[PDB]
């Protein structure tokens, strides 16, 4: 009696949706519970089809002391290939022709779907830019985890923090901030969504196998291809922080504090000067909490009349934006 | 009318209830405004009650229910808040019948 | 990427042969450039080796064969010429260690 | 286990010195002729190649 969970918009949707009074659309339109996030990032079509090569070096060494006469020997510096994937992503809507259109005017309800379906998939993307990479592909990025260095190359770019627990991965969120122009990659197509088309044909229906089929119906769908680059492992900072015995500890008091947001943008230039421009992120929370206790610093500030602040968009300035991490992950850091 | 959700038969035999099948009604939602149905047509003798409950993705949790007696062909009404999962019906109970259950959406009526 | 070739899983049960599975890989052909690709998740212990062939549908000749020992997530890299065939991969041998398997195709290496 | 680092700062005029001849880093200096091999002795050589140093 039913057996599955639902593939399709059942008439549930359509009467939730629905229109009374009427009438066309629902009142510009419906809204709520989404998140928002940033990226807004730029983007680049890769030589060759895929990958991306470059190089960078693993050290140069090594002049030695000329004695007078003998010791020289030719030297050689080296390099190393390096840049890697990418993948797509998609889905698409079915409706059935008939019930769209029951009641009358279909228009408004497929807006409806590209809409919602975009703000899903934007939700997924930034979802996945900061984790993964050890399935099925696209793509990578935490690639910066482990604590200490020796064992890989992180140090400098992890600026890092203390506290967590070896034995309980329970809980302290995590700050980046890096510069763009270390770009993401793109195959020879537009960028993004791009969807964008219609068709309206017949089923694709009953599965396994299943026995028949057969249904018009009014359709289409939506893809995605992005690959991020790392071109430079640097320009980039990481944090373990707080957790939030010590973020409420720290109303304006100081034993686990915020100080490394310092230190990670000093941690940066060689150079190696590339390129252009540089953003902090943040996961809200933190976002507050650091205007909250960065307004009573026993020193510089003092303002006028009056306080809060107003936003913190600078320091310095390097202009800072919003994402959505997460409250929960795991420690690794400076040692 | 219509595939996703609820079929007949089951068929509500001698003896047992019919909570099963439908995997799933989906997890996540609220329900307060349009309508449901339910009936179906031969049986046999006396006392049946169908009922609903829902938890999050198998059991158990609250109930509404109803309550008839013998009859052939009838139907009640909607329901009120619910989380999500209804693995309703769950009918019963005694004497000896084996036919036929009901479905659910929309009207209905009579002329 | 990609499908056809063959996906994970296999698999790997605490005794397992290897020769399966996933025709088709094709009968005929030659090849001298690029990729391939192979890896997966959580090892247990100790002896593992995959393996290519190649013929048409059965058997028995030809290899080129690999080898390691237990971690989480290797690879070693792509084909030479070839009969034609490669019911590759073909692993083995011993473990428990029930932790799904492999597959193949374009890479995709670290950063 | 300190290791601990430590910052100097001197003034400029207590210069650096070098021999009564050029100064940093120098060449640029090129040619063309032949090898030379590997050690003991090595083989034949004589290939002719791009060579240059620099010099401090």
């Amino acid at each position: 009696m039913a057996l599955i969970g639902q593939t399709l918009p059942s008439l549930l949707d359509i009467y939730n949706r629905t229109d009374k009074n009427g009438r066309i659309a629902r009142i510009v339109e419906q809204l709520a519970k989404t998140n928002d996030i940033l990226t807004d990032a730029i983007y680049v079509p890769c030589n060759d089809g895929s990958k991306h090569k470059t190089t960078i070096r693993a050290g140069i060494p090594e002049p030695v002391w000329r004695r007078y006469n003998q010791g020289v020997q030719p030297t050689k510096t080296q390099t190393v290939p390096v840049t890697d994937t990418t993948g797509m992503l998609y889905d698409l809507g079915f409706v059935d022709k008939a019930l769209a259109d029951r009641s009358n005017n279909a228009a408004a309800f497929r807006v409806s779907e590209n809409m919602g379906k975009l703000q899903g998939f934007n939700n997924k993307v930034a979802r996945y830019s900061i984790y993964g990479n050890t399935d099925a592909e696209p793509e990578a990025f935490m690639g910066l985890a482990p604590r200490f260095n020796t064992l890989s190359t992180s140090k400098a770019a992890s600026a890092e923090n203390v506290f967590s627990a070896g034995g309980s991965g329970s809980t302290n969120t995590s700050i980046w901030f890096m510069s763009w122009g270390e770009n993401t990659a793109h195959m020879i197509y537009p960028e993004g969504m791009v969807a964008g088309f219609q068709h309206e044909d017949l089923g694709d229906d009953l599965v396994s196998d299943g026995n028949g089929g057969q249904f018009r119906a009014y359709r289409d769908e939506f893809k995605w291809d992005i690959g991020l680059s790392v071109r430079d492992w640097r320009s980039i900072s990481r944090i373990c922080n707080i957790d939030v015995t010590t973020l409420t500890k720290d109303a304006s008091t100081g034993a686990d504090l915020i100080s490394m947001m310092v230190d990670a943008y000093y941690a940066r230039d060689v150079a190696m000067l590339g390129d252009g421009k540089e953003v902090i992120y943040a996961n809200k929370t933190i976002h507050a909490w650091l205007h909250k206790q960065a307004m009573n610093a026993k020193n510089v500030n003092l303002t006028i009349e009056e306080y809060g602040g107003k936003k913190i968009v600078s320091f310095l300035g390097i202009p800072i934006r919003r994402v959505d991490a997460i409250l929960n992950t795991e420690s690794a850091v400076t040692a | 009318m219509k595939t996703v959700n609820m079929k007949t038969g089951t068929d509500s035999f001698v003896g047992e209830d019919g909570k099963p099948e439908t995997k799933d009604q989906y997890p996540w939602g609220l329900r307060i405004t349009l309508d449901n149905e339910s009936l179906q047509r031969l049986g046999l003798n006396a006392k049946s009650l169908p009922a609903v409950g829902d938890s999050v993705s198998v059991m158990a949790m609250a109930n509404v229910c109803s309550v008839s007696t013998r009859t052939t062909d009838h139907g009640e009404d909607n329901y009120v808040e619910l989380q999500i999962t209804d693995i309703g019906l769950a009918p019963q109970k005694r004497d000896d019948a084996k036919e036929l259950k009901d479905a659910f959406y929309p009207d209905g009526e009579d002329d």
